RNA sequence: AAAAGACUUCA
RNA sequence: UCCGUGAUAGUUUAAUGGUCAGAAUGGGCGCUUGUCGCGUGCCAGAUCGGGGUUCAAUUCCCCGUCGCGGAGCCA
RNA sequence: UACCAUGGUGGUGACGGGUGCGGAGAAUUAGGGUUCGAUUCCGGAGAGGGAGCCUGAGAAACGGCUACCACAUCCAAGGAAG
RNA sequence: GAGAAGUCCAUUGAACCUUAUCAUUUAGAGGAAGCAGAAGUCGUAACAAGGUUUCCGUAGGUGAACCUGCGGAAGGA
RNA sequence: UGCCUGAGCGGGGCGAAGCCAGAGGAAACUCUGGUGGAGGCUCGAAGCGAUACUGACGUGCAAAUCGUUCGUCUGACUUGGGUAUAGGGGCGAAAGACUAAUCGAACCAUCUAGUAGCUGGUUCCCUCCGAAGUUUCCCUCAGGAUAGCUGGAGCCCCGA
RNA sequence: GGAUGAACCGGAAGCCGGGUUACGGUGCCCAACUGCGCGCUAACCUAGAACCCACAAAGGGUGUUGGUCGAUUAAGACAGCAGGACGGUGGUCAUGGAAGUCGAAAUCCGCUAAGGAGUGUGUAACAACUCACCUGCCGAAUCAACUAGCCCCGAAAAUGGAUG
RNA sequence: AUGAAUGAAUUAACGAGAUUCCCACUGUCCCUGUCUACUAUCCAGCGAAACCACAGCCAAGGGAACGGGCUUGGCGGAAUC
RNA sequence: CCACAGGGAUUACUGGCUUGUGGCAGCCAAGCGUUCAUAGCGACGUUGCUUUUUGAUCCUUCGAUGUCGGCUCUUCCUAUCAUUGCGAAGCAGAAUUCACCAAGUGUUGGAUUGUUCACCCACCAAUAGGGAACGUGAGCUGGGUUUAGACCGUCGUGAGACAGGUUAGUUUUACCCUACUGAUGACAGUGUCGCGAUAGUAAUUCAACCUAGUACGAGAGGAACCGUUGAUUCACACAAUUGGUCAUCGCGCUGGUUGAAAAGCCAGUGGCGCGAAGCUACCGUGUGCCGGAUUAUGACUGAACGCCUCUAAGUCAGAAUCCAAGC
RNA sequence: GCCGGUCCGGCCGAAGUGCCGCGGUCGGCCCAACGGGCGGUGGAAUCCUUUGCAGACGAC
């Protein structure tokens, strides 16, 4: 069986096309003091013959810090993307994109490793990561 | 290995396979649903012509996620599907080397339907009073015949099937004046009374609302948009070959292996591409209707609003619909003023899928792209005019 | 007018 | 990996005609000198491992471990 | 601010750089100097950083505004708010 | 006769980004061996005319202390 | 490659000699403004060169071409004509580069019908018999040589 | 003739004609037997002298047949089912502890028609049931052991299945 | 198996010279699309070469051990674009 | 720096034979695993299978078999990494450990290196191995190897040499046959609608919720089946929407030109900036199943052999696999 | 009496394909399954022209 473990979410509840591929440099949205991240891995995407793992709003990442705190340059750390600025299509069949592309950086137990949020989360980011969304100052 | 490498899934699939021209211009059913319902008012398909792409809005239904209860879109494939004359009745026999019609009794009246019958179908564009079809017999000499025939066909058990035609000129996007004939096999209970339901059935025309319920789960059998010759890539899905420049740009390395000297079935290479047979299954059946005038359409402040199911300035390169309508849930096969035949839904469980239906909220109407909604808009948009509106 | 060098630390 | 080339005392390094093995330095013992050192007398090797030929092999063959040099094309 | 003249300053230190408010005064030490320059008295200056303005006899304003930025705050999270 | 919202030209004339460079706090590419502790090796220079009298400018050059050529000095026989 | 004698290099940038003013110092010479412009100097036109697509072409437009890119461009520069040096010789800022599409020794014609233990080929019928692929020698082993294996033509009348 | 096949078999060939044969073969393809008497195999083993070409081993197999030898049998077997076992004495050693039942003496008898100081199941250890031997019910062959055949097993490869 | 004019070390400027890192940027890439041009295609006209012992199906097998053809099996309506 | 005559009479090299070497297996089971050969581990010895490393040979080519590595593209094997169903355990849950059936589908993205190989990193359900002339140059690529230039080290008196390192260093052809993809296309009494012998294959997998903080468990932890949601991957398709394009067509702004404004030209095949139908994909948006028979295995009835026995005669179930369902 | 085409109709037949009977007529005790004629009597499509849902041509 899997060696373990969790993380992969649950259903989302919306479409979103992925913009941030392996190696792609990323906001960090809280005061952990990182302030720049790249991004290597998603937890749960399989790709395929000569193409890039490519992650997005909601997912699970692993990133590391290109920018940021003492816990931090250049450590390797779990993340959640926050934001992304390729759109994402909901039910009701808005589309949303952000300014930035953005995450913050995450414990293995799923909450923030930081404080507090910088600028707004997808709901569906929040509803996914409920300890994420209990930091964040606007929900959209 | 041998190699490589770094291995991949095969591009295009293989059951959708030969990617060749279709050998007729209108779809054909090798199989049907079963008979577990209602009698010969069953008949097992209908057809219409692709209009073009429309959207809807929906009262919903689920429950387990997080969106919920409440409005959605959903999109939506209008077909015209005006009323088809089916016009007589094949007696096809169990035999073991497959079906065999026997005899085919047949209405009183189809009689532009046939000289239409006899456009590719036979030949040579009707002009001064031409090709020929024959008359019917001096009448109840010939309908004793056919009563004979009834005799043999309701006593050795026939499996029922229906020529029926569309009876073209009730459509306008298609500005042609040409019925389209097809093979339908009616359905339902015991053989005697699918017989007698089937001939009761003949001896009259046969609208979409006696086939298909709204909200039903209907397959959707078409033929696709023709290409016309294309490379690998276009064709079945393969890669560009990347370098800056290259004596062979989009184009597969080897069509084998040294053995098997001799080019593989099963590779991807270059032909024709569309105009390809497809059954596609289980659309839900959003509504059916008529312009009017049989609803209404919508019902003022809410429900949801009256919108005549064209865009206003019609359907791009269709038309405007203005008849009878069909509204199919995503996607339907082929380009737009095709042939497209609807049958039951063929997996009997029978099931979820869908169930329940689903307040029609909004049509799209539009009226939309630098404009609407529509009435006040128009009122609107006329007073900026104003001798041009 | 001279062959020939060294020689532990603190007291 | 092929053709060439060596080894002798602690260490660096002479040598034979088949009967015979050295030097220098280093070291061991005395004397210098108050004491060390500079200097001065005295001393001390299974000739790489290995088998064979012969009256007698450090010396003449064959093998090998090591350290050397020199080659190894047209892909 | 126009136009005309090309200047004016500095081997008696101009222009420039650094400096862990200036004076009245404090501390020393027999005197000389050294040191110190500040909280107080006096004059000047600035009110998170910077420019501008109304008002009023007088402000270029800590207890007024405008408003960019910096940073906390309120939120029925629209907007206010220091 | 007063003259709101207001829009334009001109001027004093904010803040982010455009410079380019200098300064400060810093770290630091890579690198030289100046002093030092006593517990080291090398030689025995200087120290008595130091066993070749010292020192000195100057170049050369040496394991190094240094040596010596040239000229100068007596803090020298 | 040399020699002779001609010709060609838009325009722009940077700013060496050293001298004026202004100013300093006893002098020495110095500071700041400023002028002038040196250069196998810089960015680049005519002109030269030929880096990259490892593109286009590859029975071509072409027996080394085309497009776009890239280097040099007042110099040991480029180039027209008149012109030296000729075959183990010339010329070479020397790669074995270049000497008329031919260069680790030009081309032509001749010697010449070179020479090849090597490859290829060698053209009508039939009959009788019918192989060797072994042995010694040999700069001998892709050949020679001498028997061995054969065959014809004659002569004679034992042999397991 | 051997599917094909330089060298295996038959056979050494002038041409032709007819006859009979060799090797090898006789279900069809393919002339000629769906030949006779008997026996083994059911795996499609398997249609095969020889071959780079046709693989299959060490080892194993109550598959099946067959041969043989010993012992046991109506003075009643083998198996199954059912039924009998008092006392010396809670066997001597040894050891928390054997005491039938960790390990190791030792295995006799009175009282008896049969009746071992016991075959496997026990609880820390103490706690019960069966069983040796003997008997009934049943009725006919049983068991041991050597030897041999075929088959079975060991037995996984690459474009598509064959002994032609 | 470094080493001093067989030059050692060192080094500013210069460089279509060799290797590496950063920012800027971007279709190289995720991953492909639409579009232009000239070709293509079709028409009239002009009109070639290379090459050619060979008829020209597949799967196996065999064979000088890499068969378009022998052998057994299996398939094939020609011709033409 | 080469040249010539030849040879597959003889190498490198692909192929073929072999299979010591390599890979994998069986047997036996000393022994280790607290005690226990066989939960697992397992030596010596021994028999094999494969042909995919290496070696050997010299059969094939030297009137020419294009090299390694890579890429893409088709197909396969099974000695199965995952997924399905299984058996055992030193399987309390539970992570697991070993093994059986099984090839349907999956088997990734990156950092160093030309590398194959391998090391490393995060991923993942897991990121399996092995053939198809080391599949694949009348496809590509051209980094290594492997020409002519040159340097260094080593060797050599020297020319020059090295399985020693380094920088630079070319990729020809218009398809006759055949093969397949795709379009045509006679005979027969006609066109059209059909049947369906038969031929291709389509769905794979994951996460999470219900269950349940339950079972099981001292506790720590921490399951299952359906029932639900959604998404990775693949397939088909459409284009309402969102996203691209938009060299129809209409606007801003040059430079220069038609006397001048006005209206136009050229600057690419659209001067540049701005945007549509149609076509398309940013995973845009729609659509992807019970029964039958089996394998391993778990059972029923059951003899040979009165008992026992899952099978031998018979039978009940049982895999993502087979058949059907279905295109 | 026994047979062979026939008028008129039924059963496998669900096609191709056949058979078997109530009442009579041409006949007995060559050419079936195909055809090839000398003769009597009797009851459509391609192109075109303009286009496309289609498309390299052809096709649709």
């Amino acid at each position: 069986m899997s060696k373990r473990g969790r993380g992969g979410s649950a259903g989302n509840k919306f479409r979103m096309s992925l913009g941030l591929p392996v190696a792609a440099t990323v906001n960090c949205a809280d005061n952990t003091g990182a302030k720049n991240l790249y991004i290597i891995s998603v937890k749960g995407i399989k790709g395929r013959l000569n193409r890039l793992p490519s992650a997005c709003v909601g997912d699970m990442v692993m990133a590391t810090v290109k920018k940021g705190k003492p816990d931090l340059r250049k450590k390797v750390m779990p993340a959640v993307i926050v934001r992304q600025r390729k759109p994402w299509r909901r039910k009701d069949g808005v589309f949303m994109y952000f300014e930035d592309n953005a995450g913050v950086i995450v414990n293995p137990k799923g909450e923030m490793k930081g404080s507090a949020i910088t600028g707004p989360i997808g709901k569906e980011c929040a509803d996914l990561w409920p300890r994420i969304a209990s930091a964040a100052n606007a929900i959209v | 290995m041998s190699h490589r490498k770094f291995e991949h899934p095969r591009h295009g699939s293989l059951g959708f396979l030969p990617r060749k021209r279709c050998s007729r211009h209108r779809g054909k059913v090798k199989s049907f649903p079963k008979d577990d319902q209602q009698k010969p008012c069953h008949l097992t398909a209908f057809l219409g012509y692709k209009a073009g792409m429309t959207h809807i809005v929906r009262e919903v239904e689920k429950p387990g996620s997080k969106l919920h209860k409440k409005e959605t879109c959903e999109a939506v494939t209008i077909i015209e599907t005006p009323p088809l004359v089916i016009v007589g009745l094949v007696a096809y026999v169990k035999t073991p080397r497959g079906l065999r019609t026997l005899n085919s009794v047949w209405a009183q009246h189809l009689s532009e339907d046939v000289r239409r019958r006899f456009y590719k179908n036979w030949c040579k564009s009707k002009k001064k009073a031409f090709t020929k079809y024959a008359l019917k017999y001096d009448s109840d000499a010939g309908k004793k015949e056919i009563q004979l025939q009834l005799e043999k066909m309701k006593k050795y058990a026939t499996i029922v099937r229906v020529i029926a035609h569309t009876q073209i000129r009730k459509m306008k996007g298609l500005k042609q004046k040409k019925a389209h004939l097809m093979e339908i096999q009616v359905n339902g209970g015991t053989i005697a009374d699918k017989v007698d339901y089937g001939y009761k059935f003949f001896e009259k025309e046969v609208p979409v609302e006696a086939v298909f319920q709204k909200d039903e789960m209907v397959d959707i059998i078409g033929v696709t948009k023709g290409k016309g010759y294309e490379g690998v890539v276009t064709r079945w899905g393969v890669t560009r070959l990347p370098r800056k420049t290259h004596r062979g740009l989009r184009k597969v390395a080897c069509i084998g292996a040294w053995h098997p000297a001799r080019v593989s079935y099963t590779v991807a290479r270059a032909g024709q591409n569309g105009y390809h047979h497809r059954t596609e299954m289980n659309k839900k059946i959003y509504k059916m209707g008529k312009s009017g005038q049989e609803s209404h359409e919508a019902c003022t402040e809410f429900d949801r609003t009256e919108k005549d199911i064209t865009p206003m300035g019609g359907f791009p390169h269709y038309g405007v619909v203005k008849g009878d309508y069909l509204m199919i849930k995503g996607c339907c096969v082929g380009p737009k003023k095709r042939v497209v035949t609807l049958r039951q839904s063929l997996l009997k469980q029978t099931s979820r899928l869908a169930l329940e239906e689903i307040k029609l909220k909004f049509i799209d109407t539009s009226s939309k792209f630098g404009h609407g909604r529509f009435q006040t808009t128009d009122e609107k948009q006329k007073f900026y005019g104003r001798l041009k509106a």
